[PDB]
Protein backbone atom coordinates (compact mmCIF):
# COMPACT_ATOMS: atom_id res chain seq x y z
CA UNK A 1 0.00 0.00 0.00
CA UNK A 2 1.26 3.55 -0.84
CA UNK A 3 4.71 3.66 -2.47
CA UNK A 4 6.68 7.39 -1.66
CA UNK A 5 8.60 8.59 -5.09
CA UNK A 6 10.85 11.74 -3.91
CA UNK A 7 12.48 13.61 -6.71
CA UNK A 8 14.97 14.84 -7.37
CA UNK A 9 17.77 12.87 -6.55
CA UNK A 10 20.12 15.50 -6.17
CA UNK A 11 20.43 19.34 -6.70
CA UNK A 12 22.33 22.22 -7.22
CA UNK A 13 21.56 25.99 -6.79
CA UNK A 14 23.15 29.47 -5.17
CA UNK A 15 22.52 31.22 -1.86
CA UNK A 16 19.70 33.22 -2.15
CA UNK A 17 17.88 31.01 -5.17
CA UNK A 18 14.39 29.07 -4.47
CA UNK A 19 14.63 25.68 -4.99
CA UNK A 20 11.89 22.69 -4.69
CA UNK A 21 11.48 19.18 -3.41
CA UNK A 22 9.17 16.76 -4.84
CA UNK A 23 6.95 13.80 -2.60
CA UNK A 24 4.76 11.71 -4.95
CA UNK A 25 2.31 9.08 -3.15
CA UNK A 26 0.95 6.11 -5.44
CA UNK A 27 -2.10 7.13 -3.32
CA UNK A 28 -4.06 9.45 -1.03
CA UNK A 29 -3.17 9.06 3.25
CA UNK A 30 -4.74 12.04 4.35
CA UNK A 31 -1.71 14.89 4.06
CA UNK A 32 0.15 13.17 6.81
CA UNK A 33 3.44 13.96 5.44
CA UNK A 34 6.51 15.56 7.07
CA UNK A 35 9.69 17.07 5.47
CA UNK A 36 13.06 16.28 7.69
CA UNK A 37 16.45 18.11 7.39
CA UNK A 38 19.53 15.79 7.81
CA UNK A 39 22.58 18.12 7.73
CA UNK A 40 26.65 15.64 7.53
CA UNK A 41 26.96 14.28 10.93
CA UNK A 42 23.57 15.08 12.37
CA UNK A 43 20.62 13.15 13.21
CA UNK A 44 17.62 14.18 11.37
CA UNK A 45 15.09 17.17 11.81
CA UNK A 46 11.64 17.97 11.13
CA UNK A 47 10.79 20.90 9.25
CA UNK A 48 7.47 20.49 7.89
CA UNK A 49 4.24 18.01 9.39
CA UNK A 50 0.70 17.90 8.40
CA UNK A 51 2.04 18.67 4.62
CA UNK A 52 2.31 22.74 5.29
CA UNK A 53 2.94 22.92 8.71
CA UNK A 54 6.12 24.74 9.38
CA UNK A 55 7.40 23.19 12.63
CA UNK A 56 8.17 25.83 15.65
CA UNK A 57 11.89 27.06 15.24
CA UNK A 58 12.58 26.37 11.55
CA UNK A 59 14.19 29.09 9.71
CA UNK A 60 11.08 30.64 7.58
CA UNK A 61 12.09 29.91 4.54
CA UNK A 62 10.91 26.78 4.80
CA UNK A 63 7.34 26.08 3.15
CA UNK A 64 4.97 22.77 1.95
CA UNK A 65 2.52 22.62 -0.19
CA UNK A 66 0.36 20.11 -1.98
CA UNK A 67 -2.18 17.35 -1.27
CA UNK A 68 -3.71 13.86 -1.88
CA UNK A 69 -0.57 12.17 -3.73
CA UNK A 70 1.97 15.46 -4.98
CA UNK A 71 3.73 16.83 -2.08
CA UNK A 72 6.79 20.27 -2.43
CA UNK A 73 9.18 21.27 -0.50
CA UNK A 74 10.14 25.04 -1.09
CA UNK A 75 13.44 26.53 0.05
CA UNK A 76 13.10 30.38 -0.77
CA UNK A 77 16.12 31.80 0.15
CA UNK A 78 18.59 28.94 0.24
CA UNK A 79 21.71 29.23 2.86
CA UNK A 80 25.20 27.55 3.03
CA UNK A 81 24.03 25.37 6.21
CA UNK A 82 21.03 24.38 4.45
CA UNK A 83 23.43 21.63 2.46
CA UNK A 84 21.89 18.18 3.83
CA UNK A 85 19.50 15.82 2.34
CA UNK A 86 15.80 16.07 2.86
CA UNK A 87 13.71 13.29 3.28
CA UNK A 88 9.20 12.90 3.06
CA UNK A 89 7.77 10.97 5.20
CA UNK A 90 3.96 9.35 5.93
CA UNK A 91 2.96 9.27 9.33
CA UNK A 92 -0.54 8.61 8.90
CA UNK A 93 -0.27 5.01 9.82
CA UNK A 94 2.47 2.08 9.88
CA UNK A 95 4.47 1.75 7.76
CA UNK A 96 5.92 5.09 8.24
CA UNK A 97 7.63 4.89 5.05
CA UNK A 98 10.37 7.44 4.06
CA UNK A 99 11.37 8.68 0.68
CA UNK A 100 14.54 8.19 -1.03
CA UNK A 101 16.15 11.53 0.16
CA UNK A 102 17.59 14.48 -2.19
CA UNK A 103 20.75 15.66 -1.41
CA UNK A 104 21.44 19.61 -2.01
CA UNK A 105 24.54 20.78 -3.17
CA UNK A 106 25.86 25.21 -2.79
CA UNK A 107 26.65 26.14 -6.18
CA UNK A 108 28.75 29.09 -5.54
CA UNK A 109 31.78 31.08 -6.79
CA UNK A 110 35.27 29.09 -8.41
CA UNK A 111 38.25 29.43 -5.70
CA UNK A 112 41.24 27.17 -5.96
CA UNK A 113 42.61 25.07 -3.18
CA UNK A 114 45.51 26.05 -0.36
CA UNK A 115 47.61 22.92 -0.70
CA UNK A 116 49.88 21.66 2.32
CA UNK A 117 52.14 18.78 3.05
CA UNK A 118 53.19 17.15 6.10
CA UNK A 119 56.71 14.23 6.58
CA UNK A 120 55.96 11.54 8.82
CA UNK A 121 56.35 11.95 12.13
CA UNK A 122 59.78 10.65 13.57
CA UNK A 123 56.92 8.75 15.96
CA UNK A 124 55.11 6.73 13.17
CA UNK A 125 58.66 5.11 11.42
CA UNK A 126 59.09 2.82 14.27
CA UNK A 127 56.05 0.91 12.75
CA UNK A 128 57.73 0.19 9.61
CA UNK A 129 55.10 2.93 7.94
CA UNK A 130 55.61 6.60 6.21
CA UNK A 131 52.15 8.17 5.87
CA UNK A 132 52.82 11.11 3.87
CA UNK A 133 50.09 14.11 3.79
CA UNK A 134 48.52 16.23 1.15
CA UNK A 135 46.07 19.10 2.26
CA UNK A 136 43.88 20.80 -0.48
CA UNK A 137 42.40 23.54 1.69
CA UNK A 138 38.32 25.58 0.56
CA UNK A 139 38.23 24.83 -2.73
CA UNK A 140 35.19 24.52 -5.03
CA UNK A 141 34.18 22.71 -7.51
CA UNK A 142 34.49 19.32 -6.02
CA UNK A 143 36.35 18.12 -8.80
CA UNK A 144 40.72 17.90 -7.90
CA UNK A 145 43.43 16.08 -8.84
CA UNK A 146 46.55 15.03 -6.57
CA UNK A 147 50.01 13.27 -8.31
CA UNK A 148 52.86 12.08 -5.77
CA UNK A 149 56.00 12.49 -7.08
CA UNK A 150 59.00 10.30 -4.89
CA UNK A 151 62.27 11.81 -6.99
CA UNK A 152 60.10 12.69 -9.75
CA UNK A 153 58.87 9.02 -10.43
CA UNK A 154 55.43 9.53 -10.42
CA UNK A 155 53.18 7.20 -7.56
CA UNK A 156 50.30 4.96 -8.22
CA UNK A 157 48.48 2.32 -6.05
CA UNK A 158 50.23 3.43 -2.88
CA UNK A 159 47.79 6.44 -2.15
CA UNK A 160 44.06 6.94 -0.72
CA UNK A 161 42.13 10.50 -1.16
CA UNK A 162 39.32 11.25 1.30
CA UNK A 163 36.52 14.45 0.81
CA UNK A 164 34.91 16.55 3.65
CA UNK A 165 30.96 17.55 3.03
CA UNK A 166 30.31 21.23 1.61
CA UNK A 167 31.57 23.83 4.65
CA UNK A 168 28.16 25.13 5.82
CA UNK A 169 29.59 28.35 5.94
CA UNK A 170 31.73 28.67 2.95
CA UNK A 171 30.49 25.80 0.85
CA UNK A 172 33.76 24.89 0.06
CA UNK A 173 35.57 21.70 0.04
CA UNK A 174 38.81 20.26 1.89
CA UNK A 175 40.52 17.35 0.76
CA UNK A 176 43.59 14.72 2.00
CA UNK A 177 45.59 12.72 0.00
CA UNK A 178 47.77 9.74 2.00
CA UNK A 179 51.05 8.55 0.01
CA UNK A 180 51.59 5.25 2.29
CA UNK A 181 55.15 3.99 1.87
CA UNK A 182 57.49 1.08 3.86
CA UNK A 183 60.10 3.19 6.43
CA UNK A 184 62.62 1.55 3.93
CA UNK A 185 61.16 3.17 0.77
CA UNK A 186 60.64 6.31 2.91
CA UNK A 187 64.56 6.53 3.53
CA UNK A 188 65.39 5.62 0.26
CA UNK A 189 64.47 8.85 -1.74
CA UNK A 190 64.84 12.46 -0.75
CA UNK A 191 62.04 14.60 -2.72
CA UNK A 192 58.50 14.44 -1.64
CA UNK A 193 56.01 16.57 -3.58
CA UNK A 194 52.11 16.22 -4.50
CA UNK A 195 50.75 18.11 -7.52
CA UNK A 196 46.89 19.60 -7.49
CA UNK A 197 45.43 20.51 -10.84
CA UNK A 198 41.51 22.14 -10.05
CA UNK A 199 39.49 24.42 -12.31
CA UNK A 200 40.64 27.09 -10.28
CA UNK A 201 44.35 26.79 -11.28
CA UNK A 202 45.99 28.26 -14.40
CA UNK A 203 48.76 25.25 -14.13
CA UNK A 204 49.24 22.33 -11.70
CA UNK A 205 50.41 23.83 -8.05
CA UNK A 206 53.65 21.77 -6.40
CA UNK A 207 54.11 21.43 -2.57
CA UNK A 208 57.04 19.58 -1.75
CA UNK A 209 59.74 18.97 1.18
CA UNK A 210 63.35 17.30 1.66
CA UNK A 211 63.76 14.15 3.66
CA UNK A 212 65.84 15.26 6.73
CA UNK A 213 64.85 19.35 6.53
CA UNK B 1 13.19 18.27 28.34
CA UNK B 2 12.88 15.23 26.19
CA UNK B 3 15.87 13.04 25.60
CA UNK B 4 16.74 9.36 23.52
CA UNK B 5 20.08 8.21 24.82
CA UNK B 6 21.35 5.30 22.71
CA UNK B 7 24.39 2.70 22.94
CA UNK B 8 27.47 3.23 21.86
CA UNK B 9 29.05 1.85 18.10
CA UNK B 10 29.65 -2.03 18.15
CA UNK B 11 30.98 -4.42 15.94
CA UNK B 12 28.93 -8.05 15.52
CA UNK B 13 30.31 -10.73 12.77
CA UNK B 14 28.39 -11.96 9.78
CA UNK B 15 25.38 -14.38 11.30
CA UNK B 16 26.06 -12.88 15.08
CA UNK B 17 23.05 -10.85 15.86
CA UNK B 18 22.99 -6.60 17.56
CA UNK B 19 21.03 -5.68 20.68
CA UNK B 20 20.86 -1.83 20.74
CA UNK B 21 19.20 0.09 23.63
CA UNK B 22 17.16 3.49 23.76
CA UNK B 23 17.00 5.42 27.13
CA UNK B 24 14.12 7.74 27.01
CA UNK B 25 13.74 10.90 29.67
CA UNK B 26 11.60 14.34 30.01
CA UNK B 27 8.03 12.40 29.34
CA UNK B 28 5.97 9.57 30.36
CA UNK B 29 7.67 6.86 28.37
CA UNK B 30 4.68 4.57 28.34
CA UNK B 31 2.50 6.55 27.06
CA UNK B 32 4.03 6.91 23.31
CA UNK B 33 5.29 4.81 20.42
CA UNK B 34 9.67 4.00 19.98
CA UNK B 35 10.07 3.94 16.66
CA UNK B 36 13.41 2.57 15.19
CA UNK B 37 15.35 3.99 12.09
CA UNK B 38 18.14 3.02 9.85
CA UNK B 39 20.70 4.15 7.58
CA UNK B 40 22.83 1.54 5.44
CA UNK B 41 26.14 2.90 4.08
CA UNK B 42 25.11 4.71 1.07
CA UNK B 43 20.82 4.44 1.36
CA UNK B 44 18.38 6.85 2.80
CA UNK B 45 16.88 6.63 5.92
CA UNK B 46 14.95 3.59 6.50
CA UNK B 47 11.76 3.05 8.90
CA UNK B 48 12.19 -0.48 10.55
CA UNK B 49 9.40 -0.66 13.11
CA UNK B 50 7.44 0.45 16.01
CA UNK B 51 6.54 -0.94 19.43
CA UNK B 52 4.46 0.21 22.07
CA UNK B 53 6.25 -0.02 25.33
CA UNK B 54 2.26 -0.22 27.21
CA UNK B 55 1.20 -3.49 25.85
CA UNK B 56 4.93 -4.40 23.96
CA UNK B 57 2.72 -4.78 20.68
CA UNK B 58 5.17 -4.62 17.73
CA UNK B 59 5.24 -3.76 13.95
CA UNK B 60 7.77 -4.16 11.54
CA UNK B 61 8.49 -3.10 7.43
CA UNK B 62 8.09 -6.31 5.65
CA UNK B 63 11.62 -6.02 4.96
CA UNK B 64 12.62 -6.42 8.76
CA UNK B 65 10.05 -9.03 9.61
CA UNK B 66 11.69 -12.19 11.19
CA UNK B 67 14.82 -10.05 11.64
CA UNK B 68 14.01 -7.96 14.16
CA UNK B 69 12.70 -7.71 18.14
CA UNK B 70 11.67 -4.70 19.76
CA UNK B 71 11.57 -5.09 23.74
CA UNK B 72 11.61 -2.37 26.52
CA UNK B 73 12.21 -2.38 30.48
CA UNK B 74 9.59 0.36 31.61
CA UNK B 75 10.90 0.32 34.82
CA UNK B 76 14.43 2.23 33.57
CA UNK B 77 12.32 3.81 30.32
CA UNK B 78 14.37 1.29 27.80
CA UNK B 79 13.65 0.24 24.67
CA UNK B 80 15.80 -2.20 23.33
CA UNK B 81 16.09 -4.00 18.99
CA UNK B 82 17.60 -7.00 18.70
CA UNK B 83 18.61 -7.55 14.55
CA UNK B 84 19.34 -11.23 13.64
CA UNK B 85 21.57 -13.20 10.86
CA UNK B 86 23.89 -9.83 10.43
CA UNK B 87 24.90 -9.43 6.90
CA UNK B 88 27.18 -6.94 5.22
CA UNK B 89 24.36 -5.18 4.23
CA UNK B 90 23.46 -4.34 7.88
CA UNK B 91 26.30 -2.43 8.49
CA UNK B 92 24.19 1.14 8.94
CA UNK B 93 23.33 4.30 11.67
CA UNK B 94 20.71 3.15 13.77
CA UNK B 95 18.04 5.65 15.54
CA UNK B 96 15.26 5.64 17.97
CA UNK B 97 12.67 7.83 17.86
CA UNK B 98 9.64 9.34 18.86
CA UNK B 99 6.66 11.34 18.34
CA UNK B 100 5.38 15.00 19.71
CA UNK B 101 4.64 14.77 23.69
CA UNK B 102 0.62 15.80 23.00
CA UNK B 103 -2.22 14.74 24.27
CA UNK B 104 -4.10 15.34 20.35
CA UNK B 105 -4.31 11.88 17.74
CA UNK B 106 -2.31 12.26 14.11
CA UNK B 107 1.11 13.92 15.50
CA UNK B 108 2.91 10.71 14.54
CA UNK B 109 5.92 12.58 12.79
CA UNK B 110 9.04 11.79 14.49
CA UNK B 111 9.87 14.76 16.82
CA UNK B 112 12.60 13.14 18.76
CA UNK B 113 15.86 11.41 17.40
CA UNK B 114 18.12 8.86 19.50
CA UNK B 115 21.95 9.91 18.85
CA UNK B 116 22.30 7.24 16.86
CA UNK B 117 24.62 3.99 17.20
CA UNK B 118 27.18 3.22 14.59
CA UNK B 119 26.27 -0.86 13.93
CA UNK B 120 29.40 -2.57 12.01
CA UNK B 121 29.35 -6.15 10.71
CA UNK B 122 32.57 -7.72 10.02
CA UNK B 123 35.31 -10.86 11.69
CA UNK B 124 37.82 -8.14 11.60
CA UNK B 125 38.92 -7.53 15.66
CA UNK B 126 38.54 -4.00 17.58
CA UNK B 127 41.79 -1.70 17.64
CA UNK B 128 42.29 1.58 19.28
CA UNK B 129 44.02 3.91 17.01
CA UNK B 130 47.68 5.74 16.98
CA UNK B 131 47.52 9.18 16.74
CA UNK B 132 50.56 10.86 14.73
CA UNK B 133 50.95 15.02 14.18
CA UNK B 134 50.48 17.05 11.29
CA UNK B 135 53.26 19.18 12.29
CA UNK B 136 53.42 23.38 10.63
CA UNK B 137 56.26 23.45 8.11
CA UNK B 138 58.27 26.42 7.32
CA UNK B 139 50.76 34.08 6.84
CA UNK B 140 48.39 31.29 7.67
CA UNK B 141 49.43 27.76 8.94
CA UNK B 142 47.94 24.10 8.57
CA UNK B 143 48.04 21.46 10.89
CA UNK B 144 46.29 18.58 12.55
CA UNK B 145 46.42 14.76 13.30
CA UNK B 146 46.76 11.51 11.52
CA UNK B 147 44.37 8.69 13.34
CA UNK B 148 46.04 5.58 12.03
CA UNK B 149 44.80 2.02 12.04
CA UNK B 150 41.55 2.01 14.22
CA UNK B 151 38.32 -0.17 13.99
CA UNK B 152 35.44 -0.11 14.02
CA UNK B 153 34.26 3.58 12.96
CA UNK B 154 33.80 6.24 14.20
CA UNK B 155 36.44 8.16 16.36
CA UNK B 156 35.49 11.89 17.57
CA UNK B 157 38.47 14.44 17.18
CA UNK B 158 38.09 18.07 19.16
CA UNK B 159 40.90 20.34 19.26
CA UNK B 160 42.03 21.71 22.32
CA UNK B 161 38.82 19.80 24.36
CA UNK B 162 36.34 21.54 21.96
CA UNK B 163 37.98 25.04 22.96
CA UNK B 164 39.26 25.46 18.98
CA UNK B 165 36.41 24.96 15.89
CA UNK B 166 36.58 27.83 13.28
CA UNK B 167 39.09 26.69 10.79
CA UNK B 168 39.03 22.58 11.82
CA UNK B 169 37.84 19.81 8.85
CA UNK B 170 38.33 15.84 9.95
CA UNK B 171 37.96 13.97 7.35
CA UNK B 172 35.75 11.12 6.65
CA UNK B 173 37.14 7.59 7.53
CA UNK B 174 39.23 5.55 4.57
CA UNK B 175 39.03 1.50 4.94
CA UNK B 176 42.85 0.81 3.96
CA UNK B 177 43.76 -2.26 2.26
CA UNK B 178 44.59 -3.87 5.85
CA UNK B 179 41.24 -3.70 7.06
CA UNK B 180 41.52 -0.55 9.38
CA UNK B 181 40.62 2.72 9.12
CA UNK B 182 42.37 6.10 8.89
CA UNK B 183 41.23 9.74 9.10
CA UNK B 184 42.96 12.72 9.46
CA UNK B 185 41.83 16.25 11.43
CA UNK B 186 43.27 19.85 10.31
CA UNK B 187 43.19 23.31 11.02
CA UNK B 188 44.48 26.47 9.78
CA UNK B 189 45.41 28.86 12.54
CA UNK B 190 47.59 32.74 11.97
CA UNK B 191 51.13 31.97 11.45
CA UNK B 192 51.70 34.36 14.88
CA UNK B 193 50.01 31.83 17.12
CA UNK B 194 52.66 28.89 16.94
CA UNK B 195 55.24 30.60 19.26
CA UNK B 196 52.36 31.49 21.99
CA UNK B 197 49.31 29.49 21.35
CA UNK B 198 48.61 25.38 22.00
CA UNK B 199 47.19 23.02 19.97
CA UNK B 200 46.14 19.39 21.58
CA UNK B 201 43.99 17.12 19.11
CA UNK B 202 41.66 14.76 21.72
CA UNK B 203 40.69 11.46 19.78
CA UNK B 204 37.80 9.84 21.45
CA UNK B 205 37.70 5.77 20.07
CA UNK B 206 34.81 4.74 22.11
CA UNK B 207 34.93 1.07 20.98
CA UNK B 208 38.13 0.16 22.45
CA UNK B 209 37.41 3.40 25.41
CA UNK B 210 40.68 5.03 23.85
CA UNK B 211 41.33 8.48 24.74
CA UNK B 212 44.47 9.39 23.36
CA UNK B 213 45.52 13.35 23.21
CA UNK B 214 48.87 14.20 20.81
CA UNK B 215 50.51 17.79 20.63
CA UNK B 216 51.33 19.56 17.64
CA UNK B 217 54.46 21.19 18.07
CA UNK B 218 56.34 22.94 14.88
CA UNK B 219 59.39 20.84 13.82
C1 LIG C 1 14.74 -4.02 34.43
O1 LIG C 1 16.13 -3.68 34.71
C2 LIG C 1 16.74 -3.93 35.99
C3 LIG C 1 18.26 -3.74 35.87
O2 LIG C 1 18.62 -2.36 35.65
C4 LIG C 1 16.48 -5.35 36.49
O3 LIG C 1 16.73 -5.44 37.90
C5 LIG C 1 15.06 -5.83 36.25
O4 LIG C 1 15.04 -7.26 36.45
C6 LIG C 1 14.54 -5.50 34.84
N1 LIG C 1 13.14 -5.91 34.79
C7 LIG C 1 12.52 -6.22 33.65
C8 LIG C 1 11.08 -6.63 33.78
O5 LIG C 1 13.10 -6.18 32.57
Amino acid sequence: DIQLTQSPSSLSASVGDSVTITCRASQGFGNYLAWYQQRPGKVPEVLIYAATTLQSGVPSRFSGSGSGTDFTLTISSLQPEDVATYYCQKYNSAPFTFGQGTRLEIKRTVAAPSVFIFPPSDEQLKSGTASVVCLLNNFYPREAKVQWKVDNALQSGNSQESVTEQDSKDSTYSLSSTLTLSKADYEKHKVYACEVTHQGLSSPVTKSFNRGE
Amino acid sequence: QVQLVQSGAEVQKPGASVKVSCKASGYTFASYDINWVRQATGQGLEWMGWMNPKTGNTGYAQKFQGRVTLTRNTSISTAYMELTSLRSEDTAVYYCATYRIIAAVGYRYFQYWGQGTLVTVSSASTKGPSVFPLAPSSGTAALGCLVKDYFPEPVTVSWNSGALTSGVHTFPAVLQSSGLYSLSSVVTVPSSSLGTQTYICNVNHKPSNTKVDKRVEPK
